[PDB]
RNA sequence: AUAAUAAUAAUAUGGUAAUAGAACAUUUAAUGAUAAUAUAUAUUAGUUAUUAAUUAAUAUAUGUAUUAAUUAAAUAGAGAA
RNA sequence: AAGUAAUUAAUAUUAGUAAAACAAUAAGUUAUAAAUAAAUAGAAUAAUAUAUAUAUAUAAAAAAAUAUAUAUUU
RNA sequence: AAGUAACUUAAGGAUAAGAAAUCAACAGAGAUAUUAUGAGUAUUGGUGAGAGAAAAUAAUAAAGGUCUAAUAAGUAUUAU
């Protein structure tokens, strides 16, 4: 299982070492001093007010949501149910069809 | 043909020994080609000069 | 001796370049070619340069547009797979139907498929091929006589993308461990296109569900 | 009624000793195809792959100095008219003693040429074939295949000298000597020899080094058209013949 | 599958001086595709046809002398053998005749 | 390496072994003249064989 | 049904600009016997329908032709600036 | 002391392979179908053009142009 | 012609660039940088002279991702 684990692609297993999965992070917008803040949505600074930038930018997300896609270790990354992406199959199934093709 | 070429001291080529068929054609082909040269060193085939009469 | 100082080209190959400004009996001799004292006996003029007249390049208005929405299908007739059938090449287990891919896979198309393959009626008459055909679209001569043969046509739309994956899905699943989805049809020439039952397109004979729901969104 | 009466179809095998290396022995023969080894010698093919070749092999360093190469200041030495002299410009020009070249190469000089690659193997396979009727192509193996005569107690089935690194004795040492009772022996001593290896024979290289210029060992990859032609007798293994046979196959 | 077999499995008409396919014999081997090596040629600029055929073993004058025999409607003059290279080259665009006579034995 | 002659190739597009091109003479001023004698200089024109040479130089990719 | 050489009959063979075909000298690279009775260069006189090479004599060098030949190439040929 | 080189395009001759070629990692270029400004069009319904394909035109033909068809695809 | 020659200034062993307010097109990709194809294609031009991408696929390439910012205003945007 740990030989599995470490046959991951690099960028995952980054991931999975500075965000585990023990933290149920949450799906909503937080506090950025929260431990359980999610790293792929922006979360707003308590002080400022001013929402921070995601710790994982969309492309970095993206790439790492791909990455646990193809190795079957999607629930174990945090959620990205209020990051606007979907990917693959779900994507395709859940996506309304434009205005245009509907309605020519 | 091995037993030939060690009795022999010579070498017979491998597309020779492919070609011929029967003992008689490979002593017809030592009898045309190795013979006369062993007997006369000057008349041996020179490698520099392959076109020597 | 050694074969390597004995080598020569075959008769036909070289030829002896010719040599200029080498001596009078040569041939080329002092003007070496270039006649006398003018523009192209010493310099440069242009090769189409006409002189100062309008050009060929001047005179006549220039014409028509390029249709860069165009994506020219790669034609196959009916005759080259008749012809590879013969050869006993047409290698089809029963059931599995001679898409794109297969056709690829076999050499009746050959060189890139870019955009598509579109199936023309060449050798119609001697065709007699039971099995199932799909490509991008078929002549409408040629898909009647894949009907008379026993046969069955599917026009099916396929993006670049798409169509790439269809040709070469291996490929995608070594880089990416997965096939992409094929793609539905955005553009509105496209749909219409497979919603036609005379091109035996995709979306009305399987009976898709992007048509239903712009046929429901229609209605509401 | 009979419509094409001499047609008939060709032999396929061709027949190659398989020998043990230091003593050129016979212990099998083996059947190799008749396209590797027997093709018909087309000289045009070998010409265009050794040309080819050649130029590939071509360095290129001709550098002349132009009149822009060459360092000389670019102000008129005499002035257009009153000078009594013919017109002159810079001092570079190609007409003066000192001035650079005219039309000249800098380098390097691109000499690369290209060539089919079914036409490159065609005569590789030619120059085989050519080798293999002269008797100058000698097969060394008996390793991987089924022999008929066994191998000798002090040979060895694949192309190398044992013990050649090993010298304690004397500066002397024993691969070279054994490499010298060789040549002796087959009457190649002043000949051109080239040794088509499968793997990294150390030890037959060092032996061959003291005959350094006509001698040349090469791997099964590097050989070339070149090589086999110029070389009075080529020694390769059997699965490094096998190797270039698969190569330089016709596909189907 | 292996590129030099067995020792026991070649038989002896198999190698080569045995058949006497060098005296007075030929062979048109097929393409690669598995088609006759007949071939339309459009030289000096679409102008002149001829008909090429390529991949022949052995003698190529008696396969020439045959294929005339077969087809006496073509002239006698009109069979150029190029000795290098060993194919024959006829004037016309008699590619489909040759095909048909050739098939039979190859 | 070489390139195509813009110019040549909007008033010149590839028929075959040819060029075909649009007529001159029939953008202005055509009231007055004879509609069936006008015509004549609606359609294209294949390429006269004196500037093929040229068409070809000024267009080496097609 | 070709190639080389030689016969016979016929026709053709002045040439600037130009087009086409075929050779030779020189230098380098690949292959390469041989040898002071030899090779190279020069001079003189012979020879071969002869920009070339060869024979002999004479001279000077060298223990020796990147030689003959086939290919590949060129800073490949100078009474004209 | 003077027609040279590089990157390209078009012809020709030969050689390799050939309905494919080059390349083999895929991708691409050329060929395999002719057209048309362009479009969802594209070559014998029962044979040589008197048939068919495309562009103009049209209900569909005819008409101009080019192309495609008479054991084996070029 | 050319942001070339030149002059001027400033740095380092290299510099520059670089982990998308990027591309793409309803399918998807996933720093940089160089090369090959794409392609002399799209695009553009007193529509003359001429100029001319990108996506995508290949190589070369290194572990190539990673916080150092309390997430950015006279800024984006607009007019000129
Ligand atoms: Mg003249
Ligand atoms: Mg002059
Ligand atoms: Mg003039
Ligand atoms: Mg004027
Ligand atoms: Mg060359
Ligand atoms: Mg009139
Ligand atoms: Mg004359
Ligand atoms: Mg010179
Ligand atoms: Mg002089
Ligand atoms: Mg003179
Ligand atoms: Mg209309
Ligand atoms: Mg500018
Ligand atoms: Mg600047
Ligand atoms: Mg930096
Ligand atoms: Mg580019
Ligand atoms: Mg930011
Ligand atoms: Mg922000
Ligand atoms: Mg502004």
């Amino acid at each position: 299982y740990k030989q599995y684990f470490d046959s991951l692609p690099l960028k995952l297993k980054s991931f999975f070492q500075r965000y585990p999965p023990s933290i149920k992070y949450s799906p909503v917008s937080t506090s950025t001093k929260a431990i359980n803040a999610n790293p792929f949505l922006p979360n707003k600074h308590p002080v400022t007010q001013r929402f921070h930038d995601p710790k994982y930018s969309l492309r970095r997300m993206s790439d790492v949501y791909k990455l646990a896609l193809r190795y079957g270790v999607e629930e174990f990354l945090p959620p990205i149910e209020n990051t606007k992406k979907l990917f693959f199959e779900e994507k395709y199934n859940k996506k309304t069809l434009m205005k245009g093709v509907l309605l020519p | 043909t091995k037993f030939l070429q060690s009795k022999s001291g010579y070498l017979i080529p491998d597309y020779e020994l492919t070609t011929l068929s029967t003992p008689l054609q490979f002593k017809r082909y030592i009898k045309e080609k190795i013979l006369p040269s062993a007997n006369d060193p000057k008349l041996a085939y020179k490698e520099a000069e392959p076109n020597a009469i | 001796v050694s074969i390597l100082g004995q080598l020569k080209p075959s008769d036909g190959s070289t030829k002896s370049f010719k040599r200029l400004g080498r001596g009078p009996s040569s041939g080329l001799g002092k003007t070496s070619g270039r006649g006398q004292k003018g523009q192209k006996a010493r310099g440069k003029v242009k090769s189409w340069f006409e002189g100062g007249q309008t050009p060929i390049y001047k005179l006549f208005p220039k014409i028509g547009f390029t249709n860069v929405g165009a994506k020219p299908l790669k034609e196959l007739n009916l005759k080259r797979i008749q012809w590879f059938h013969d050869k006993n090449r047409l290698h089809l287990q029963p059931g599995e139907v001679l898409d794109m891919n297969k056709m690829r896979k076999l050499g009746l198309v050959t060189g890139p498929i870019k955009y598509g393959v579109k199936i023309l009626a060449s050798g119609k008459f001697h065709y007699n091929l039971p099995i199932a055909l799909e490509a991008s679209r078929a002549s409408a001569k040629a898909i009647a006589a894949i009907e008379k043969a026993g046969g069955k046509f599917t026009a099916r739309y396929y993006t670049p993308l798409g169509l790439r994956a269809h040709l070469n899905p291996q490929w995608f699943l070594e880089k990416r461990g997965r096939v992409p989805l094929q793609a539905r049809p955005t553009k509105r020439r496209d749909i219409d296109f497979y919603s036609k039952e005379e091109k035996r397109g995709y979306l009305v004979m399987e009976k898709d569900k992007l048509l239903q729901d712009i046929k429901e969104a229609q209605n509401k | 009624l009979n419509p094409l009466p001499n047609a008939a179809i060709p032999p396929k095998y061709a027949l190659v000793t398989v020998r043990s290396f230091p003593s050129l022995e016979p212990l099998t023969f083996v059947p190799v195809p008749t396209s590797t080894v027997a093709a018909p010698l087309r000289r045009d093919i070998l010409w265009r792959a050794v040309v080819y070749e050649n130029d590939n092999r071509r360095v290129g360093a001709s550098n002349p100095p132009g009149r822009s190469e060459n360092g000389f200041s670019r102000r008129k030495l005499m002035p257009q008219k009153g000078s009594g002299r013919a017109r002159v410009g810079d001092a570079n020009s190609p007409t003066r003693h000192n001035g650079g070249r005219a039309l000249a190469r800098t380098a390097p000089n691109d000499y690369t040429t290209e060539l089919p690659s079914k036409v490159y193997s065609m005569a590789f396979n030619n120059a085989l074939s050519h080798q293999y009727k002269s008797g100058k192509l000698f097969v060394i193996g008996g390793e991987k295949v089924d022999l008929i005569s066994p191998t000798p107690e002090l040979d060895l089935n694949r192309l190398d000298l044992v013990n050649t690194n090993t010298v304690e004795g004397k500066e002397i040492f024993e691969g070279e000597v054994i490499f010298r009772k060789f040549l002796e022996e087959f009457q190649l001593k002043g000949k051109r020899l080239l040794f088509i290896t499968d793997k990294t024979r150390e030890g037959l290289i060092k032996s061959s080094d003291p005959y350094k210029q006509k001698v040349d060992v090469i791997q099964k990859e590097l050989v070339e058209v070149n090589d086999i032609l110029r070389a009075q007798a080529v020694f390769i293994e059997l699965e490094a013949l096998e190797y270039l046979a698969m190569a330089h196959q016709k596909e189907i | 599958a292996p590129i030099f077999p067995k020792l026991e499995d070649v038989k002896m008409h198999e190698l080569i001086g045995n058949n006497n396919f060098g005296k007075k014999t030929y062979y048109v081997e097929r393409s690669r595709t598995g088609n006759l090596p007949v071939y339309s040629a459009y030289k000096n600029g679409g102008n002149k046809i001829i008909t090429e055929i390529r991949k022949i073993e052995g003698d190529v004058i008696q396969l020439r002398n045959d294929l005339q025999e077969q087809l006496p409607f073509i002239p006698k003059k009109s069979w150029s053998v190029v000795m290098q290279s060993k194919k024959i080259i006829i004037k016309g665009n008699a590619v489909e005749a040759v095909k048909r006579v050739l098939t039979k034995k190859f | 390496l070489m390139k195509t002659h813009k110019g040549t190739a909007k008033r010149w597009r590839r028929t075959g072994n040819t060029f075909k091109r649009g007529i001159a003479g029939r953008k202005h001023g055509n009231i007055g003249w004879s509609h069936r004698s006008l015509k004549a200089l609606t359609g294209r024109k294949i390429a006269h064989p004196a500037y093929s040479k040229h068409l070809k130089r000024l267009l080496p990719y097609h």
